[PDB]
């Protein structure tokens, strides 16, 4: 998978009709199903997370994270798509991995990022004073708890 | 008439009438009684010894009445102001949270809701500068006595004062 990334990396039409023409597309089910460059790094940092390997698995999400946002200058690099997680959950297993590091003022510089970015969302909590019915993506409850460990 | 005598203390005379006469009647008479502007106060001064001396009746005179009534109680007699806030200190330290329902509610059916100890205390504040100074600083105190929280559903007394804003 690591290999994969760099070969991610790197990138003629006759008027005739050859083969590929007549060809599919794709589905997410075949074994031709390979995504981009920052899908993959996802993965990787996904599998590793898994495994236990957790200051690795940060370092490939940080990686992540530095390609989905920063990418204002070139080529745009994309999020996963939505059979996998969100723009959101992603983050959180950013801080996840960086609290299995015992990097716990990194996975609060992260959920501080996130809450900052997503103000101009969230539920602005005056049932703190009338104490549902106000809604909360689970994602904005859960940054708490993970505040909360690191 | 009785205190001009002195043969008996106004004190032998309340003991009876409260075993003969219904209480809730009574009190609210005693607590209007506390109010009435001199008429020869000995009598008002009278009964705030009485009161304080025998803790149980007080205790059902607090739980009895409304809010504004024992507010004028206390800012008139101040006598009355640190026992009171004491029974409230007393009573929410006999609550607890359940997180399902958003509300402090007691274990015990006779135990005051939060909703009549909010509405006591939402009273005592709104009174004269002398007590509201008293019972907010009685607040504070009992809040951090029960960890310096700044969030809801750990402090009963956090709650409060976050309540009366
Ligand atoms: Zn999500």
């Amino acid at each position: 998978l690591e290999l994969l990334v760099e070969a991610l990396n790197v990138p003629a039409p006759q008027f005739l009709i050859e083969v590929e023409l007549l060809l599919p597309p794709p589905d997410l089910a075949s074994p031709l199903h390979c995504g981009t460059q920052s899908q993959t790094k996802h993965i990787l940092a996904s599998r590793c997370l898994q495994t236990g390997r957790a200051g690795d698995a940060a370092e490939h999400y940080l990686d992540l994270l530095a390609l989905l946002l920063d990418s204002s200058e070139p080529r745009f690099s994309p999020p996963p798509s939505p059979p996998g997680p969100c723009m959101p959950e992603v983050f959180l297993e950013a801080a996840v991995a960086l609290i299995q590091a015992g990097r716990a003022q990194d996975a609060l510089t992260l959920c501080e990022e996130l809450l900052s970015r997503t103000s101009s969302l969230l539920p602005k909590m005056s049932r703190l004073w009338e104490d549902e019915l106000p809604y909360c993506p689970l994602w904005v409850s859960a940054t708490h708890l993970l505040q909360g460990q690191a | 008439e009785v205190g001009k005598a002195e043969a008996e203390r106004p004190a032998r005379f309340l003991s009876s009438l409260w075993e003969r006469l219904p209480q809730n009647n009574f009190l609210k008479v005693i607590a209007v009684a506390l109010l009435q502007p001199p008429l020869s106060g000995e009598g008002s001064q009278v009964l705030v010894h009485w009161l304080l001396g025998n803790s149980e009746v007080f205790a059902a005179f607090c739980r009895a009445l409304p809010a504004g009534l024992l507010t004028l109680v206390t800012s008139r007699h101040p006598a009355l102001s640190p026992v009171y806030l004491g029974l409230l200190t007393d009573w929410g330290q006999r609550l607890h949270y359940d997180l399902q329902k958003g509300i402090w509610v007691g274990t015990e059916s006779q135990d005051v809701p939060w909703e009549e100890l909010h509405n006591r205390f939402q009273s005592l504040c709104q009174a004269p500068p002398p007590l509201k100074d008293k019972v907010l600083t009685a607040l504070e105190t009992c809040k951090a006595q029960d960890g310096d929280f700044e969030v809801p559903g750990l402090s009963i007394w956090t709650d409060l004062l976050l309540a009366l804003r």
